[PDB]
């Protein structure tokens, strides 16, 4: 079966 | 209790460009991505019998943390990381029999940034055949461990040594095996 | 190259507690160690762990679909998993390798170490008990700890401090979830005389 990846947020630039 | 952790652990740091991407289940590591091939790496063979991951999937997570670690970076004024430098121990594998094929086993542990030079030495000299050796692995205090693995026939004649170099480090660490 | 070094690390983990009756779910950003940032499934949204977070945590929590997608990462993530592992990991039992020897060739009615050497087992958990004539030995005993050897399997030495006399039999035991029957090695001072 397949491994689910977990999604990285992309931080404020700011 | 927790009975168990799965940890998908990532890092990118500059100014190598250098990034992992992992899976960890209770501090061993499932597989990770060879992300110059693009391929999902089993730390053991047995893993992919029946388990999959899409290695493209880990490339568009370490540009998310490439960015980030750019906007970071801005948001610290450029504070650079405190260099940690490892404790390591030299093990091996089983009861040590002379003539009985055994292994030598370099634990590097409890330091950061997750770069660090490995050489096991036979007599003085570098060994480069038959080494094998871990990626990254995560700690829990967030920094690192690492392991190199040197296949040996155990002699009287022979002796070992793992030099570990880190920034860290005043000098290069030598950690000592003979029989 | 000794040049400044700048480190990016996230970290998803998913903590299981009774099977997957319970699970926890963490996204958690870090700066060098740092960690800035985490969503906790036990809290439901983002919240700074340091200042360097702060824009983050509020950017975040502000798009209800990312809020939404984290929330259901228990079962998406976290139990899925464990679904596709667990026959490999959590169901991962190697039964130990078990020897036992004195550290050093010493005569009888002398003090040596007697080492029992455990090697190659999984999971982590074991206990690992010494007696002598069948009496468990409490004091005297140093061990290594539980050692990873990184390959999936942990070793350890448990050694015990004594003064062997002619006879006399002294017996490792090991406990561990791999056995089906008792595990027990035996060194008789007799052998060894």
């Amino acid at each position: 079966k397949r491994i689910a990846k977990a999604v990285n947020e992309k931080s404020c630039n700011c | 209790k927790e009975e168990h952790v799965i940890i998908q652990a990532e890092f990118y740091l500059n100014p190598d460009q250098s990034g992992e991407f992992m899976f960890d289940f209770d501090g061993d590591e499932i597989f990770h991505v060879d992300m110059a091939k693009k391929e999902t790496v089993w730390r053991l063979e047995e893993f992919g019998r029946f388990a999959s991951f899409e290695a493209q999937g880990a490339l568009a997570n370490i540009a998310v943390d490439k960015a980030n670690l750019e906007i970071m970076t801005k948001r610290s004024n450029y504070t650079p990381i405190t260099n940690v430098p490892p404790e390591v121990t030299v093990l091996t594998n089983s009861p040590v029999e002379l003539r009985e094929p055994n292994v030598l086993i370099c634990f590097i542990d409890k330091f950061t940034p997750p770069v660090v030079n490995v050489t096991w030495l036979r007599n003085g000299k570098p060994v480069t055949t038959g080494v094998s050796e871990t990626v990254f692995l995560p700690r829990e205090d967030h920094l690192f461990r690492k392991f190199h693995y040197l296949p040996f026939l155990p002699s009287t004649e022979d002796v070992y040594d793992c030099r570990v170099e880190h920034w860290g480090l005043d000098e290069p660490l030598l950690k000592h095996w003979e029989f | 190259d000794t040049r400044p070094r700048f480190l990016e690390q996230v970290k998803h983990e998913c903590h299981f507690f009774n099977g997957t009756e319970r699970v926890r779910f963490l996204d958690r950003y870090f700066y060098h160690q740092e960690e800035y940032v985490r969503f906790d499934s036990d809290v439901g949204e983002y919240r700074a762990v340091t200042e360097l977070g702060r824009p983050d945590a509020e950017y975040w929590n502000s798009q209800k679909d990312l809020l939404e997608q984290k929330r259901a990462a228990v079962d998406t993530y976290c139990r899925h998993n464990y679904g596709v592992g667990e026959s490999f990991t959590v169901q991962r039992r190697v039964y130990p390798e078990v020897t036992v020897y004195p550290a050093k060739t010493q005569p009888l009615q002398h003090h040596n170490l007697l080492v029992c050497s455990v090697n190659g087992f999984y999971p982590g958990s074991i206990e690992v008990r010494w007696f002598r004539n069948g009496q468990e030995e409490k004091t005297g005993v140093v061990s290594t700890g539980l050692i990873q050897n990184g390959d999936w399997t942990f070793q350890t030495l448990v050694m015990l401090e004594t003064v062997p006399r002619s006879g006399e039999v002294y017996t490792c035991q090991v406990e561990h979830p791999s056995l089906t029957s008792p595990l027990t090695v035996e060194w008789r001072a007799s052998s060894a005389d």
